[PDB]
């Protein structure tokens, strides 16, 4: 499912900002 | 009206940008309490201000790792940005000031936490609870943008909940005054309008194709566009594809292939009509955007109260010294600070 990929994946925590 | 309301607030707002407030208090006035997040170039500490026992957020910058990250420029935006605004649902400034080693920002404290937290840890929220928070994005971007202040950087991670379930945008380290076109290339991954993804110039149109990935994920769980790393990200944004979960209502559907539209011509906020083809939704015809804005409806949602500094909405990190350098960093860069 879509749900258990989800938490499956490396970006379930705080997500950074991108830059340079 | 609105329209009035909004006249007599770019006023307040005009006279407060071009005279900004500054040093108007000092590290030795706090208390230092705790930790409530800590990143790249600045923390966010639980204080208290002595003279009157009120309890405030306070965001710590170290000077020579902005510069390092050449966050300067967008570092004076935020602070110049902060100072002058006024609206229920922004954290409010209450005082700016700087030492040898750092900046400081001194704003209310919203003891509810992240909805980041909330969401995680609840999975999903309810259409209801989705739209009582969207509805206070709706007219906080409605009051930035008419001040023609881009925000840039929508996410769960910064929305804070107040003691009465409301919502507090927080985080304004990208935004920034433009009439017209900007180019700068930052935001979060997963929040990343096309036009930025794609190099082009871009307008406050990004702010309500965030508000687009938001809503999404609030109501799913999950945002419309993730993957392990950016690129996959990225290339999943541009394609110009999104699946909804079948429990995702007609409307919802319907408000969000509008909001996340690859096409400026078409894309809800960045219209004719402007903001009210949001307003004017089906999905918000229950909305009384009055009464929302009074912080009148109730929340679907109230934190868990334990006193006035209670920080256990948020998590724990690593206490580190607030250390000030008896020579002067970065005088020069942060003048107007
Ligand atoms: N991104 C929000 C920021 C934060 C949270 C977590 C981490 Cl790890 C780093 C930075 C934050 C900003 C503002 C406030 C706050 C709370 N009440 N008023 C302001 C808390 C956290």
């Amino acid at each position: 499912t879509t749900y258990a990929d989800f938490i499956a994946s490396g970006r379930t925590g705080r997500r950074n900002a991108i830059h340079d | 009206s609105v329209k009035e309301f909004l006249a007599k607030a770019k006023e307040d707002f005009l006279k407060k940008w071009e005279n900004p407030a500054q040093n108007t208090a000092h590290l030795d006035q706090f208390e230092r309490i705790k930790t409530l997040g800590t990143g790249s170039f600045g923390r966010v500490m639980l204080v208290k201000h002595m003279e009157t026992g009120n309890h405030y957020a306070m965001k710590i910058l170290d000077k020579q790792k902005v510069v390092k990250l050449k966050q300067i420029e967008h570092t004076l935006n935020e602070k110049r940005i902060l100072q002058a605004v006024n609206f229920p649902f922004l954290t409010k400034l209450e005082f700016s000031f700087k030492d040898n080693s750092n900046l400081y920002m001194v704003m209310e404290y919203a003891p509810g936490g992240e909805m980041f937290s909330h969401l995680r840890r609840i999975g999903r929220f309810s259409e209801p609870h989705a739209r009582f928070y969207a509805a206070q994005i709706v007219l906080t971007f409605e009051y930035l943008h008419s001040l023609d202040l881009i925000y840039r950087d929508l996410k769960p991670e910064n929305l804070m909940i107040d003691q009465q379930g409301y919502i507090k945008v927080t985080d304004f380290g990208f935004a920034k005054r433009v009439k017209g076109r900007t180019w700068t290339l930052c935001g979060t991954p997963e929040y990343l309008a096309p036009e930025i993804i794609l190099s082009k110039g871009y307008n406050k149109a990004v702010d309500w194709w965030a508000l687009g990935v938001l809503i999404y994920e609030m109501a799913a769980g999950y945002p419309p566009f993730f993957a392990d790393q950016p690129i996959q990200i990225y290339e999943k944004i541009v394609s110009g594809k999104v699946r909804f979960p079948s429990h995702f209502s007609s409307d919802l559907k319907d408000l969000l292939r509008n909001l996340l539209q690859v096409d400026l011509t078409k894309r809800f906020g960045n219209l004719k009509n402007g903001v009210n083809d949001i307003k004017n939704h089906k999905w918000f015809a229950t909305t009384d955007w009055i009464a929302i804005y009074q912080r009148k409806v109730e929340a679907p949602f109230i934190p868990k109260f334990k006193g006035p500094g209670d920080t256990s909405n948020f998590d724990d990190y690593e206490e580190e010294e607030i250390r000030v350098s008896i020579n002067e960093k970065c005088g020069k860069e942060f003048s107007e600070f």
